[PDB]
C-alpha cells in the first residue's frame, strides 16, 4: 500500500556498480565463472552494464515518462540511455575460474549471447524440473544466429542451481528491467534476450493485473465493471489503484518495471495491497473452474468468507442492480446451489496450502 | 456492508489502464 512509484524529481533510476572493466576481459572471466557455476554477482552487473553500449537501436517515437526525457524520436540510444549507472574507483575480481578456451577477443555476438544467459538466471531463480524445460529453451535461443553457441548444453541449469536466489538481487534485478524495458521499446537483432527479463514487467502489480485481466473476461468496459464491485471495502482499492499521475496507461512508462528498478519497495498493486479485490475475483473463477484462480494464495486478512459470498454471486452471473439484489433477498448468503458447484470444483482439484481450492474445501465442504 | 450499485452509478483513465496492461500482457507472452 505505501509507495507509489511516480519519481518526483526528474532523477533517472540509479544504481551503483565498480569501476568499469576492459570488456573482453569481463566478457573473459564471467563466461569462465559460467562454465565453473561460480559467478560473483558484483563482476556480473559491472559487465552487464558496460555490455550495454552493445546493444544500440533507433528510437522510433518521443520517449518520456515521469517527465525524464530518454530519447526522442530518431535517437541513437542503449539501455544506458534509461538509467544511471554510477561507477567507484574499486576494480572488480575477474577471476579465470572454469573453462576458457579463447585466446582471441570476443565478438559482439558473443558478448550478446552472454548477456542473454546471464540475464536469464533471473527468470530461472523467479521460479520458487520445469526449469529444465525453461533453461534448454534459453540455451537453444542463444546458440541461434544471431547469437553464438559460447557455453555447452545443460550449463545454464548447473549454474543456476548455484545462483537460484539471483532474483532479490537489487542491482541484477535492476539491470535486468532495465534491459527489459530497452527491448520491450526497441526492436532489436538481440530482442530474445527478452527471455530471461519478460518476468519484470509488472512484478508486484498481481492485484492490478488480475483486475485488468478480469475486466476483460467477463468483456465490459471497465466502468461498468466496477458497479459488481459493490462491497464498501473494494472503494479504497479501486482508488488506490487508479491513484493519478502514476503513468498506468503510458506505453514504455517506468510504472511497468517499477519494481525492479527500485522506484518503490511497498507495492500499492499488489495482491496483498488489493486483497479484497484480489479474493473476490479469483474466487469467481473458482466458480468458472479456472486452475489459476484455484491454485492462486487467498489474502487471509481480506474477509476472505465475505469474498466468496460476493463470488458465488458474481458467478452466477457470467445487470449489476440484479446481483445486489439477490445477495440483499437472501440475507448475504450463499444459496446451497452456489455451494454446490463451489465443492463441486474444489473438491476435485489438487488443492495446494493457502490457495483458494483449499480455503473452499475447508470452508464449504 | 453491501452498497446499491445504482447509487454507485455517480463516480468519476481506467479504460485504457486495463487496455494498455491486458496488451502488454498479451505480447509478453511470446516471450514466455
Amino acid at each position: 500500500e505505501y509507495k507509489y512509484p511516480a519519481i518526483k524529481d526528474l532523477k533517472k533510476p540509479c544504481i551503483t556498480l565498480g569501476k568499469a572493466p576492459d570488456l573482453n576481459k569481463a566478457y573473459k572471466s564471467v563466461l569462465s565463472g559460467m562454465n565453473a557455476a561460480k559467478l560473483d554477482p558484483d563482476d556480473v552487473c559491472s559487465y552487464l552494464a558496460a555490455a550495454m553500449q552493445f546493444f544500440e537501436g533507433t528510437c522510433p517515437e518521443d520517449w518520456t515518462s515521469y517527465g525524464i526525457l530518454i530519447a526522442r524520436k530518431g535517437d541513437r540510444i542503449t539501455p544506458n540511455s534509461l538509467v544511471e549507472i554510477k561507477r567507484t574507483d574499486v576494480e572488480g575480481n575477474w577471476a579465470l575460474t572454469g573453462g576458457m578456451e579463447l585466446t582471441r577477443d570476443p565478438t559482439v555476438s558473443e558478448h550478446a549471447s552472454l548477456v542473454g544467459l546471464l540475464l536469464s538466471l533471473y527468470r530461472l531463480s523467479k521460479i520458487s524440473n520445469y526449469k529444465t524445460n525453461i533453461a534448454d529453451r534459453i540455451e537453444q535461443i542463444f546458440e541461434t544466429a544471431p547469437f553464438v553457441k559460447i557455453v555447452e548444453h545443460h550449463t545454464l541449469m548447473t549454474t543456476h542451481k548455484m545462483c537460484a536466489n539471483w532474483s532479490t538481487i537489487p542491482n541484477f534485478r535492476f539491470l535486468a528491467g532495465t534491459y527489459d524495458m530497452f527491448f520491450s521499446r526497441i526492436e532489436h537483432l538481440y530482442s530474445a534476450i527478452r527471455v530471461g527479463t519478460v518476468v519484470t514487467a509488472y512484478e508486484d502489480c498481481s492485484g492490478l493485473v488480475s483486475f485488468t485481466g478480469f475486466i476483460k473476461q467477463i468483456n465490459l468496459t471497465a466502468r461498468e465493471a466496477i458497479l459488481y464491485f459493490f462491497h464498501k471495502n473494494f472503494e479504497e482499492e479501486i482508488r488506490r489503484m487508479f491513484e493519478p499521475g502514476q503513468e498506468t496507461a503510458v506505453p514504455h512508462s517506468y510504472f511497468i518495471h517499477f519494481r525492479s528498478l527500485g522506484l518503490s519497495g511497498k507495492s500499492p498493486y499488489s495482491s496483498n495491497a488489493v486483497g479484497h479485490v484480489f479474493n473476490l475475483i479469483h474466487f469467481v473463477g473458482c466458480y468458472m473452474g479456472q486452475v489459476r484462480s484455484l491454485n492462486a494464495t487467498v489474502i487471509a486478512a481480506c474477509a476472505p468468507h465475505e469474498m466468496s459470498v460476493l463470488g458465488g454471486y458474481l458467478g452466477e452471473e457470467f445487470s449489476p442492480e440484479a446481483v445486489y439484489t439477490r445477495i440483499m433477498m437472501n440475507g448475504g448468503r450463499l444459496k446451497r446451489s452456489h455451494i454446490r458447484r463451489y465443492v463441486s470444483v474444489s473438491s476435485n482439484h489438487q488443492a495446494r496450502p493457502n490457495s483458494f481450492a483449499e480455503f473452499l474445501n475447508k470452508t464449504y465442504s | 456492508i453491501f452498497v446499491n450499485p445504482s447509487a454507485i452509478r455517480a463516480g468519476l483513465m481506467a479504460e485504457e489502464t486495463v487496455d494498455l496492461i491486458n496488451r502488454n500482457i498479451e505480447d509478453n507472452q511470446a516471450h514466455l
